[PDB]
C-alpha cells in the first residue's frame, strides 16, 4: 500500500 | 532505536552532480516515507524532498525541481538524493529524517548529517602569521590566512596551552578562508616560556609551527 | 507557502525564569482530518540535528521536561519554558508540518544573562612574514565582553577606514557567559608604508566613549 504525504 | 546514517557529501564544483545515501535501520522501512532537510551555514533549516513509503509520490520545493531526485531502495533499506546542476547557494549539511506515517507529527527521527560544499576553489594551504604585541596579561595572536577548504586546526603549544585561548570562526573571502586566534598568557610566562602556534591543514597535508617571537 | 515568523531571534534569560518565544504562520495550520494544528517545535544544540520538543502545537514528546509548553492556534503560536535551565540554552525553531513546502522558522536563540564587562582590546602590527609577501594585516582582538553589542572602527592617520576589514565573533563562552571579537584590516605593503598611526577603536555599553587601541608605524 503506498500513501500520499499528509502535508501534500 | 531507529538509525538513519547519511553518506556521499564532498567538495563538488558549481555545476557537477552528487548522490548522498541514507541507510536506515530499526523500523519497517517500507512503512514510512523519508525526507532530506538541509541546513545552511547561516543556520537555517530547509525542507528539500519527501518520498512515499512506497516510492510512487515525490514532492519538491520550487528550488530543487529539475536539479534533485529523492529515490529509495526498500530492498537495501536506503534513501538517495541525486543532486545535479549544483549551485553555490546549495552548500550545506544534508540530513534525512523519517516521515510520521502513523502519527502525522513532526520530524521525529533525524540522521546525523553529511556536508556538501559546492565550490570550485583549489586546495590552498594557509599562511601562518605570528602576532607578537606592539602588566598582568600578555595577549598574542596567530593569523591563518588564505586556505581552502575547511578545516585547519590551530593549537598553542600543542594543546598544553589551553586556557585563555580564543579561536574565532573562519570567514570566506573570494573563495579563500581566513581565521585568527588569541591566547592570554602573563608577563612572566612570555618570553621566559615560548608560545608557538600549530596549524595543520589536513587537505594540503600542511602542518606549520609558528614561534611567536618578541 | 506558509512563512514561519518567530520573534525574537535571541532572547536573554536568567536560569530559573519564565520565558516565552512566538511563532506565527502566514495561513492556518489547523488540519481538520486529525483535528490538530500541525505545528512542531524543535530545539537544537550545536553539533546536533534538531529534536522535537512539542508537536500538534501543544503535545509534548515523551521525555521533554514539564517546563516546556506549546500553546496557540490557527496563525498565532508560542513556546513557553516555565523556568529555564542552562541545559536549555539552544536554538528553538517552529515548523509548518501542515502543507508543502514545509517551512521552518528562523530560530530564537537563548543567550544567558551575566554582568556587563567591557572588552580587553589589544592591537598587533603586521608580522615580517607578511610584509615579505607584499601585504599587511593589522589585527585587533577585543576579547571577553558582555553584551554582544559592540561597534569596532579602524582609522589610518586619523581618518576612518572602511574597506579591508574582517570581523569574526564567538558565541557565549561556556565558562563565563562572554563574547569575543576579531577585527583585521588587510592592506598592501605600499598602503602600509604610506601611513603611521593605526587605530582600532571600540564602542560598547560599558563605556561612554570608545576604548582606543593604536600604534605608530
Amino acid at each position: 500500500y503506498d500513501v500520499p504525504d499528509y502535508a501534500s | 532505536e531507529v538509525q538513519l546514517v547519511e553518506s556521499g557529501g564532498d567538495l563538488v564544483k558549481p555545476g557537477g552532480s552528487l548522490k548522498l545515501s541514507c541507510a536506515a535501520s530499526g523500523f519497517s522501512f517500507s512503512s514510512y516515507g523519508m525526507s532530506w532537510v538541509r541546513q545552511t551555514p547561516d543556520k537555517r533549516l530547509e525542507w528539500v524532498a519527501t518520498i512515499s513509503n512506497g516510492g510512487g509520490y515525490t514532492y519538491y520545493p520550487d528550488s530543487v525541481k529539475g536539479r534533485f531526485t529523492i529515490s529509495r531502495d526498500n530492498a537495501k533499506n536506503t534513501l538517495y538524493l541525486q543532486m545535479s546542476s549544483l549551485k553555490s547557494e546549495d552548500s550545506a549539511m544534508y540530513y534525512c529524517a523519517r516521515r510520521e506515517r502513523y502519527d502525522e507529527n513532526g520530524f521525529a527521527y533525524w540522521g546525523q548529517g553529511t556536508l556538501v560544499t559546492v565550490s570550485a576553489a583549489k586546495t590552498t594551504a594557509p599562511s601562518v602569521y605570528p602576532l607578537a604585541p606592539v602588566g598582568s596579561s600578555v595577549t598574542l595572536g596567530c593569523l591563518v590566512k588564505g586556505y581552502f577548504p575547511e578545516p585547519v586546526t590551530l593549537t598553542w603549544n600543542s594543546g598544553s596551552l589551553s586556557s585563555g585561548v580564543h579561536t574565532f570562526p573562519a570567514v570566506l573571502q573570494s573563495d579563500l578562508y581566513t581565521l585568527s586566534s588569541s591566547v592570554t598568557v602573563t608577563s612572566s610566562t612570555w618570553p621566559s616560556q615560548s608560545i608557538t602556534c600549530n596549524v595543520a591543514h589536513p587537505a594540503s597535508s600542511t602542518k606549520v609551527d609558528k614561534k611567536i617571537e618578541p | 507557502d506558509i512563512v514561519m515568523t518567530q520573534s525574537p531571534s535571541s532572547l536573554t534569560v536568567t536560569a530559573g525564569e519564565k520565558v516565552t518565544m512566538s511563532c506565527t504562520s502566514s495561513q492556518s495550520l489547523f488540519n481538520s482530518g486529525k483535528q490538530k494544528n500541525y505545528l512542531t517545535w524543535y530545539q537544537q544544540k550545536p553539533g546536533q540535528p534538531p529534536k522535537v520538543l512539542i508537536y500538534w502545537a501543544s503535545t509534548r514528546e515523551s521525555g521533554v521536561p514539564d517546563r516546556f509548553t506549546g500553546s496557540g492556534s490557527g496563525t498565532d503560536f508560542t513556546l513557553t519554558i516555565s523556568s529555564v535551565q542552562a541545559e536549555d540554552l539552544a536554538v528553538y525553531y517552529c515548523q509548518n508540518d501542515y502543507s508543502n513546502p514545509l517551512t521552518f522558522g528562523g530560530g530564537t536563540k537563548l543567550e544567558l544573562k551575566r554582568a556587563d564587562a567591557a572588552p580587553t582590546v589589544s592591537i598587533f602590527p603586521p608580522s615580517s612574514e607578511q610584509l615579505t609577501s607584499g601585504g599587511a594585516s593589522v589585527v585587533c582582538f577585543l576579547n571577553n565582553f558582555y553584551p554582544k553589542d559592540i561597534n569596532v572602527k579602524w582609522k589610518i592617520d586619523g581618518s576612518e577606514r572602511q574597506n579591508g576589514v574582517l570581523n569574526s565573533w564567538t558565541d557565549q563562552d561556556s565558562k563565563d557567559s562572554t563574547y569575543s571579537m576579531s577585527s583585521t584590516l588587510t592592506l598592501t605593503k605600499d598602503e602600509y608604508e604610506r601611513h603611521n598611526s593605526y587605530t582600532c577603536e571600540a564602542t560598547h555599553k560599558t563605556s561612554t566613549s570608545p576604548i582606543v587601541k593604536s600604534f605608530n608605524r
